[PDB]
């Protein structure tokens, strides 16, 4: 694997002190769309002291960490791993979680209960 | 990334009881937590001091005397850091008012020539008495008072007499004041040491220059002063801040003349005629060489051995010969192989 | 832009390592001859051998680089930095980017062990 | 014949419609015949240089030839020299990085034949360190463009006099228009009072950048859409 | 005397420089105030940072400000010249000339209206009313 | 020109904290924190504009559905410090107080064309 | 009057400037930051400054409580917030308020309380 | 126009005392008709005369020796800049906005000690623990 | 499309300006075009041959300084420049003087555009038809649930 | 000749009056020149903040789009009817040279025609072999023009220039700038 961290112009401290994360964005629990859940994001774990702090003056969120806003999108998982170790970065990778396929019928809603009903549907 | 070099830690508590959590990494947009009042911050030492002080985000409170100088301090701190407020030494409400919120406070109010408004007794011991009485009233941690080298009450020079008197009065009022006594101070556009030798029509004196004093760079004095400002070991201690090696004036002027590559003038006329000449030039508005600065041409560097040097606060001062070249650069003025090589170029087209 | 700048070189990529070694050799010679010009030109405080040892140290950074292609981009960047420094296009404030630690001691309390790094949580 | 006796414009009968009628039509429909002509032209260009043209794409009166980097110089000369093409003027050349591809940057060339009133695009590829050859021997005006595509992207142009940075800082370490480089960057500038010069420091903001891209749509906002391909240049269905 | 003759150096470099050339225009005249662009900092009383300040120009802006004779002021025209402006989160920009030069009057507006630039000039001349150069030496 | 937070007839702050002026501002000058107040009504706790990074595009005025923030035609407010040029909620409510007679004249002639 | 500025030092401001507004003494939000906390936090820069030329613009939570309560005969009470001297679309979007519960229901845009009668 | 006859006839119409006041005020000599006066106190004038260029018709005579553009009232500021035809004396009460509070008019106080200071409108984001000890 | 509609009485105003601008630009033409100083200072300065103007990527008044008849608003027309009649000035020698003379006549052609578009201005909508790419009017979005949804989404 | 000199009483400018007009017809270069200042009662009255037209203004629209009931939006959206990039490999052009086209298909036996397509789809033949196997009529029909000439670089709307020479030109003879129409 070629090592491009010395020719990108990035500092040494970014490659040796910062750990990064590849992740597929989770499907939001609020809305039922799934469009932002395909591209693999690259995002940096925060620094304890350097993230954010409230300004004395007004209450502005001031930062010392500069990679906090950068976030990348990749097509595949392999492309993200290849780029991340090509730039010389320490990464953790988080595996996605899909829903289990369970067969649904509408006619399940009112099947005949021989014993105790143990439920009242309402619709 | 940047780092809080001046602080030992993140969380610092004052002696008064205030708790100060420093925020963020080092640098311009961060804040350390301290509130500091630097008196005389338009001066020569004070500009470097509040440069270093507002560099990391300590809130600097600047009581100013004139509105036009103080502009050059507003660039050195972040937005909201340096706070200018007007002050006369005569109105006690303004001295009362400037130190009211300060976690630390330093004065450097010291004037070398007598004025029509202030003698030496007015600025050096009575102004220090007013400031120190305010600091005693408000219970301010870490009052530090800068005074001159060779500052004793028995001395015949009025300057040194009332500096020693100012030290005694600020010891009487506040017991916990650090008192700091620096050597002659060379810096960039300094007062009377190197800026005077680089441009002077005559360079006249007494003594045949044989007084002995060593000079200290001013970023070294400001660095040592800020390194005092933040540790609580330096409470109620007197500090001598003197450079690495002892000089005489003719030695310094030979050192300046060998880097200028120009012969600076020398006169050495007698003392009484010189004294009467300075007496004559006192009646003019721009600041002239003082007549009690004639008496300080005889007094040499008398160091107290019962004091603490650069060695305590972990600093090594830079020597004058290594740094003479940089400060004297603008006043600097400026065979056959060339003529064998210039017989191939074109000069008339 | 028919004619080129004075100390320019048409960028050209060598397929052998020994030709690249010859070119970096010639380039160290070109930096090293021009260090009195830099000390005169940028009005620096210190002496010429500190510039010369900065030039040596910046080649000491990239000695054990294996990839010829990365050695090639590194050579081209170094010749561009030479062409900026010798023509006086860079100024003294960007020339002294190269010397951040010489110009002033940043202050007391340098954290070396875990404890001094911990008390300021890395600052 | 005086300036007080001049008539005023503000009181006069002005035109008044009760209702305006504007027919609705797809603006992609006006292109379709020229888009077919562009298809036939590009098929010829591929049949003329089969060694050097990997593909082409016609969007909507926009032609793009898809060419290898070692194949840059032989195609461009053709686009200059053939009388049917005559793409004399260089317009703009630049790069685009897709970090998901192995060859990260693609380099696009735009040409304009002012004879035939036609535009053309030429796309090649290049990784961060491997080059693409320069067309500045052909074109006197290309080199500044090439050199701009240097400084923002780090793409190399082998055979280029005066390749160095343009329109960034002189001591600038990095290549800005690149997806790993952050927005605000690495350094900042202030006037140090002590050193009596500007100093370059690591970055620190008084307000952090808040991007609002987090919070885009979760529904696929556009469809697949139709096609402008003519019936001549798609593969026949059997039977 | 410091008001009725009032000489800025024409540092203006971008969007806000044309808006300064409307202060030179015949509708909002500056000659009628005493304003003229001596285009050398050795003779200008004041400077106008009228436009952006990138990181490549911050030493150049200071070297132009360093030269002007000692009664000197500076007004900061535009929103790109105080606090970065539209380009605040950019890699090659100085977040206002407050970092470089000590500024006295801020004129806000992204193209700060020629009305508003002239109003900033009148505000600077009011600051020159109460400078008290000779009362200060009496130590008021 | 400068900014103003208007008020309803019979004095109510008009800013329902919908964050639409913040989301559209091309130079990120707006910052808002919002909390439900004692009445249960949605209001801004903190409203703020940095006038040193405002670019005067008027999108913040075009975007507000209640029409709570507007642009007064005042350009004569040039200051001497930066701290003065940072406008919190109180400075902008005092502007929308002061210019309300004038903003009547502006929005009587603009509001059909908006 | 006298509030402690983090050091035991009492600072003294007039009583007309500790109010949130001259309508209302106290705070109308759980993070409203009462004025005494504000002068306690940064009094370093209220030095040498007039307090009266600070804005202090009439808190609106009290100017809406003194407006009368509208009474509607029907079930639904409909609201604009518009003026009807103004030539255009001013005010807030039209919302329709159910007035059935005991009490008076407020408009969520304008705060005008409506009650069924 | 720039003629001497115009300044001469306006000096005759306005009168010598107000001529001297307008000459210390502006360079021009202007004769207007008193449209109205300001709540701060600033008389405004509008010019009938035939030889007047565009944007010359309306003007202010101030009250103070130290004058600002910020000292004119908001509804009048839009009229002096030729935004509205009808002055705020002659507008109906329908176009007067209804208020529930009094009006103040602070002009501008830059350099004056009554300059604006900014602060946090809200309290710090994360609270700390107020300590109570416990006897075990 | 466009932000919003014209103000109520601007079209009668752009005419009143054009009638005098036609003379205000004849006057600037008098002390430059036939100045012998302005001529001599700009005669063979900046000469661009027509084959070098293309390799350099030059366009507009500098390509039309040098002989080649090309401009986009005639060659590949857009935004209703086909419906509006005008001519184009194109120099013959590549100097700075023919780059000067073709600027002086594009004033003329632009004033011709302004007159022909003041006369032929139609009525109708000024923004595009639909509210999925630009916002509804504020009359409509305060009444319409659909248009409030579209307004709130085109800005967030 | 339509845009020629018109006298200065059709120009909306403050001009001159009385004996001073007779003075300046003598002392002038061209008498039909305005002085530059707009007429005060004409130019910008009433001011834009006080217009009677703003009270009556209403949002414009065209008829097949403001229609309340006849259109559905999916018939008249064109953002979602965008066309795609027609991306053509080298191998699909071999398909178009050997299989044929949908306009003129050279394919019989469609069930075997899918298998005849499939080896090209896998890379059976090459593009140079496709050009060599192709008949002269195919090469002159679809690759070349029907006369045998290369296709001209296409333009959307061709422009035919017409130089205006006489008194309708913008500069008379002797000036080095010509008008081209
Ligand atoms: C009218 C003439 C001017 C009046 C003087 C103005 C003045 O002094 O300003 C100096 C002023 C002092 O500069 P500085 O900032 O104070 O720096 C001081 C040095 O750093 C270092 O300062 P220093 O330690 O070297 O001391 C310098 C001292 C030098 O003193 C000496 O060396 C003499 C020592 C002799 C002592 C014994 C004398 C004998 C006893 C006499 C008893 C009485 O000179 C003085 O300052 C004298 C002050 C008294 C001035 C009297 C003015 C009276 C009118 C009011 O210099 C300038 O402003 C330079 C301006 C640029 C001018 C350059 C071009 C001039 C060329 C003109 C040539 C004309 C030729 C004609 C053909
Ligand atoms: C010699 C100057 C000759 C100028 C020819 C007349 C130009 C003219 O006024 O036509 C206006 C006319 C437009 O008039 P308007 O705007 O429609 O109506 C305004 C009325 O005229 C209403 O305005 P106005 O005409 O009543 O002007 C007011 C004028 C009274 O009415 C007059 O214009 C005077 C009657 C005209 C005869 C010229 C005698 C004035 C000579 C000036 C010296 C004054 C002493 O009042 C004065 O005379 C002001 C003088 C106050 C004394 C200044 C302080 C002391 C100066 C000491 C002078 C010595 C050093 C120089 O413009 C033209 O026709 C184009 C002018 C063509 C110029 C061609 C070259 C002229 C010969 C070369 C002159 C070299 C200088
Ligand atoms: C036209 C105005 C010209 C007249 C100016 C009037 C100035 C009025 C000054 C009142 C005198 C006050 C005084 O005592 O001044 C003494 C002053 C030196 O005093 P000092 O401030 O201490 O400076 C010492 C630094 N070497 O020394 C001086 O002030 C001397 C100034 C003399 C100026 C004479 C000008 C003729
Ligand atoms: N060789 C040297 O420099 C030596 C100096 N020191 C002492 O260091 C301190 C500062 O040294 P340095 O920087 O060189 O000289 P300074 O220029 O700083 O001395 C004057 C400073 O104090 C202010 N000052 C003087 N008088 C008053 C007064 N009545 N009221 C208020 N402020 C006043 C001045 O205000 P303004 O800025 O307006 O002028 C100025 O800030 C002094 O105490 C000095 O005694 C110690 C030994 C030797
Ligand atoms: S302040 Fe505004 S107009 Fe001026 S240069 Fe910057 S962005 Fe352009
Ligand atoms: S001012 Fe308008 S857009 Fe901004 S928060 Fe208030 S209602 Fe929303
Ligand atoms: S005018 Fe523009 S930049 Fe300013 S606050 Fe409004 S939207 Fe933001
Ligand atoms: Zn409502």
């Amino acid at each position: 694997v070629p090592a491009h961290e010395i020719v990108s112009g990035a500092p040494a401290e970014l490659s040796r002190n910062r750990v990064v994360r590849i992740y597929q964005q989770a499907k939001p629990a609020t809305q039922s769309g799934e469009y932002g859940t395909f591209a693999w994001r690259l995002d940096w774990d925060i620094v304890d002291v350097a993230n954010r702090w409230e300004n004395d003056l007004i209450g502005w969120q001031s930062s010392g960490d500069y990679m906090q806003a950068t976030q990348m999108k990749f097509t595949s998982k392999e492309s993200a791993i290849k780029f991340a170790n090509k730039q010389g970065w320490d990464f953790y990778i988080q595996e996605p979680h899909h829903r289990k396929f369970r067969v649904k019928q509408y006619a399940n809603n009112f099947v005949h209960s021989y014993g105790k009903l143990k439920h009242i549907r309402t619709k | 990334m940047n780092s809080f070099e001046n602080l030992a830690q993140d969380v610092n508590i004052t002696r008064s009881g205030k708790t100060l959590i420093a925020k963020g990494t080092g640098g311009r947009s961060s804040r350390t937590g301290y509130t500091a009042t630097v008196f005389g911050a338009n001066g020569f030492l004070g500009s470097y001091l509040t440069a270093k002080l507002a560099k990391h985000g300590t809130t600097v409170v600047v009581p100013y005397r004139e509105e036009m100088a103080k502009r050059h301090l507003k660039v050195t701190g972040d937005l909201g850091v340096v706070n200018f407020l007007e002050m006369d030494l005569r109105n006690l409400e303004s001295i009362d008012e400037a130190v009211r919120h300060s976690d630390i406070v330093v004065n450097l109010i010291g004037r070398e020539y007598e004025t029509k408004n202030f003698n030496y007794y007015d600025v050096h011991v009575e102004g220090a008495r007013r400031i120190a009485e305010a600091v005693k009233k408000h219970n301010i941690a870490r009052y530090i008072h800068v005074s001159a080298f060779n500052a004793e009450i028995d001395s015949p020079s009025e300057f040194n007499h009332t500096k020693g008197l100012g030290e005694q009065v600020t010891k009487d009022i506040v017991p916990w004041a650090t008192i700091v006594r620096p050597a002659p101070m060379f810096g960039r556009e300094d007062k009377w040491f190197l800026d005077r030798m680089a441009r002077s029509p005559c360079l006249v004196s007494a003594n045949k220059f044989q007084e002995t004093s060593n000079p200290v760079h001013v970023i070294d004095v400001a660095a040592a002063l800020e390194r005092i400002c933040f540790d609580d070991s330096t409470v109620a201690q007197t500090f001598e801040l003197y450079g690495p090696q002892k000089f005489t004036q003719k030695q310094i002027i030979d050192m300046v003349s060998e880097t200028l590559r120009k012969e600076v003038r020398h006169i050495e006329l007698p003392k009484a005629l010189y004294q009467a000449y300075t007496k004559a030039t006192q009646a003019i508005w721009w600041p002239t060489y003082s007549p009690d600065q004639v008496e300080r041409q005889f007094l040499s560097q008398k160091i107290d051995p019962s004091a603490k040097t650069f060695n305590d606060l972990d600093l090594t001062p830079m020597e004058l010969p290594d740094l003479m070249f940089k400060l004297i650069r603008p006043y600097r003025v400026n065979v056959s192989q060339l003529e064998n090589k210039e017989k191939t170029f074109v000069h008339i087209l | 832009a028919i004619i080129a700048t004075a100390f320019a070189e048409t960028v050209k990529f060598s397929g052998s390592k020994q030709e690249l070694q010859k070119r970096t050799l010639a380039l160290y010679r070109q930096f090293l001859r021009g260090a009195p010009t830099f000390a005169d030109l940028y009005e620096v405080q210190f002496s010429i051998p500190t510039i010369r040892t900065k030039i040596r140290q910046e080649f000491e950074r990239h000695r054990f680089v294996d990839d010829l292609s990365i050695q090639n981009v590194l050579y081209a960047k170094g010749h561009m930095e030479y062409q900026e420094c010798i023509n006086f296009w860079k100024q003294q404030a960007q020339f002294l980017k190269y010397f951040p630690e010489e110009d002033d001691i940043q202050g007391r309390h340098q954290p070396s062990n875990f404890v001094d790094k911990f008390l300021k949580n890395r600052a | 014949p005086s300036w007080e006796n001049i008539k005023d414009i503000r009181l006069d009968p002005k035109v008044h419609v009760d209702e305006v009628y504007e027919p609705i039509v797809n603006p992609a429909d006006r292109y379709l015949q020229h888009v077919s002509d562009l298809h036939q032209y590009a098929k010829y260009i591929m049949a003329a240089l089969p060694k050097y043209i990997q593909g082409f794409s016609v969007w909507k009166d926009e032609l793009t030839l898809h060419v290898a980097p070692s194949a840059v110089i032989p195609v461009t000369t053709f686009l200059r020299d053939n009388t049917s093409t005559q793409y004399k003027s260089i317009i703009d050349i630049t790069a685009v990085d897709y970090p998901s591809r192995e060859n990260r940057f693609e380099v696009v060339y735009n040409f304009l034949s002012v004879r035939h009133n036609s535009r053309i695009r030429l796309k090649t590829y290049a990784t961060e360190v491997t080059p693409v050859p320069s067309i500045t021997c052909l074109y006197e005006g290309a080199n500044w463009f090439e050199r701009e595509a240097y400084d923002m992207y780090g793409v190399f142009f082998e055979g280029h006099p005066d390749l160095r940075r343009i329109m960034t800082d002189y001591g600038f370490e990095g290549h800005p228009l690149r997806k790993d480089f952050p927005l605000t960057g690495y350094t900042e500038v202030r006037w140090d009072e002590e050193k009596r010069r500007v100093v370059y420091e690591p970055l620190e903001l008084t307000q952090a950048f808040r991007n609002f891209s987090a919070g885009s749509t979760a529904w696929e906002p556009v469809g697949p859409g139709r096609d402008d391909r003519p019936d001549s240049f798609k593969l026949p269905t059997p039977k | 005397a410091r008001q009725g003759s009032f000489w800025p150096v024409t540092f203006g470099l971008a969007c806000c420089a044309v808006e300064m050339m409307h202060v030179s225009a015949p509708r909002y005249d500056q000659d009628r105030l005493g304003i003229i662009f001596r285009a050398s900092p050795r003779q200008s009383d004041i400077m106008i940072v009228a436009g952006t300040l990138t990181n490549k120009m911050a030493p150049v802006l200071r070297q132009v400000y360093d030269q002007m004779p000692e009664p000197r002021w500076v007004i900061s025209m535009g929103s790109c010249a105080n606090g970065g402006g539209y380009y605040h989160f950019s890699y090659s920009v100085v977040r206002g000339c407050d970092r470089i030069v000590p500024v006295d009057v801020y004129v806000p507006g992204c193209p700060p209206t020629s009305e508003a630039l002239m109003y900033g000039v009148f505000q600077l001349q009011r600051k020159m009313r109460n400078t008290k150069i000779t009362r200060m030496w009496y130590r008021k | 020109g400068e900014h103003a937070l208007r008020r309803y007839p019979s004095g109510e702050e008009r800013c329902i904290a919908c964050k639409l002026c913040e989301a559209i501002c091309p130079a990120l000058a707006i910052t808002i924190d919002a909390e439900e107040r004692i009445d249960g009504s949605r209001r801004t706790t903190k409203y703020d504009i940095d006038m040193t990074k405002c670019i005067y595009c008027g999108y913040c005025q075009e975007s507000c559905p209640v029409d709570a923030i507007v642009e007064t035609p005042n350009v004569e407010y040039a200051t001497e410090t930066r701290e003065e040029l940072l406008y919190n909620k109180e400075k902008l409510l005092a502007n929308g107080d002061k210019w309300e007679l004038e903003l009547q004249y502006a929005l009587d002639a603009d509001a059909p064309y908006r | 009057k006298s509030i402690i500025s983090y050091n035991g030092n009492t600072i003294e401001i007039p009583e007309e400037y500790t109010k949130q507004a001259p309508n209302r003494d106290s705070t109308w939000a759980p993070a409203q930051a009462s004025k005494t906390e504000i002068y306690k936090n940064n009094m370093v820069r209220f030095e040498q400054k007039d307090l009266s030329k600070q804005p202090m613009p009439y808190a609106g939570i009290e100017l809406i409580a003194q407006q009368p309560v509208r009474f509607v005969h029907g079930n639904t009470a409909v609201c604009d917030g518009a003026n009807h001297n103004g030539p255009g679309a001013q005010g807030h979007p039209k919302i329709f308020i159910n007035v059935d519960a005991p009490g008076s229901h407020a408009c969520q845009y304008c705060g005008t309380r409506y009650e069924k009668e | 126009s720039s003629s001497l006859y115009r300044v001469l006839r306006n000096a005759w119409e306005v009168g010598p005392r107000s001529y001297w006041k307008q000459l210390n005020s502006i360079g021009d000599t202007k004769s207007g008709r008193l449209v109205g006066t300001d709540i701060y106190g600033n008389k405004f004038y509008e010019t009938d005369h035939q030889d007047e260029i565009h944007l010359r018709t309306r003007y202010v005579e101030y009250k103070e020796k130290d004058y600002d553009m910020s000292q004119v009232e908001p509804g009048w500021h839009f009229w002096l800049g030729y935004g509205v035809d009808t002055a705020p004396c002659n507008t109906p009460k329908e176009k007067l906005p209804i208020r529930a509070y009094p009006y103040k008019f602070q002009p501008n106080y830059t350099g004056t000690p009554g300059a604006f200071v900014t602060y946090n409108t809200l309290k710090p984001k994360i609270s700390a623990w107020e300590p109570v000890t416990k006897q075990r | 499309g466009v932000s919003q509609d014209l103000p109520a009485g601007l079209l009668d105003d752009i005419y009143m300006w054009a009638t005098q601008f036609g003379d205000r630009l004849d006057e600037i033409e008098e002390l430059l075009t036939d100045n012998r100083i302005w001529k001599l200072r700009t005669v063979n300065i900046g000469t661009v041959t027509a084959q070098d103007a293309l390799n350099l990527g030059l366009s507009g008044p500098m390509l039309r300084g040098s002989g080649i008849p090309f401009d986009i608003r005639k060659n590949a027309p857009y935004d209703a420049y086909d419906k509006v009649d005008f001519d184009v000035p194109v120099g013959m020698n590549g100097d700075c003087y023919d780059r000067y003379l073709i600027r002086m006549a594009e004033f003329r052609q632009s004033l011709r555009i302004i007159e022909q578009c003041c006369n032929d201005m139609p009525a109708g909508a000024v923004k595009v038809e639909d509210f999925k790419i630009n916002s509804p009017p504020r009359n409509l979005m305060k009444e319409d649930m659909e248009a409030l949804i579209h307004h709130f989404l085109l800005y967030t | 000749l339509p845009g020629g000199p018109v006298p200065v009483f059709k120009k909306y400018t403050v001009g001159s009056k009385g004996i001073w007009e007779k003075l300046r017809v003598l002392l002038a270069i061209a008498p039909n020149r305005s002085t530059g200042n707009p007429i005060v009662p004409l130019y910008r009255v009433p001011t834009p903040g006080s217009r009677p037209e703003a009270n009556v203004y209403q949002d414009p629209s065209s008829y097949p789009t403001n229609d309340i009931a006849e259109n559905p939006y999916w018939k008249r959206d064109h953002r979602r009817a965008y066309p795609q990039t027609a991306f053509f490999d080298q191998k699909t052009v071999t398909g178009l040279l050997e299989l044929g086209s949908e306009a003129t298909p050279r394919i019989a036996d469609g069930e075997a025609g899918t298998k005849a397509l499939a080896n090209i789809a896998n890379g059976g033949v090459s593009f140079t072999q496709a050009l060599g196997k192709s008949s002269k009529d195919v090469i002159y029909g679809e690759v070349l023009t029907v006369n045998g000439l290369p296709p001209v670089a296409p333009t959307l709307a061709p422009k035919q220039w017409k130089i205006i020479e006489g008194e309708a030109a913008i500069y008379p003879k002797g000036y080095p700038c010509r008008t081209f129409h």
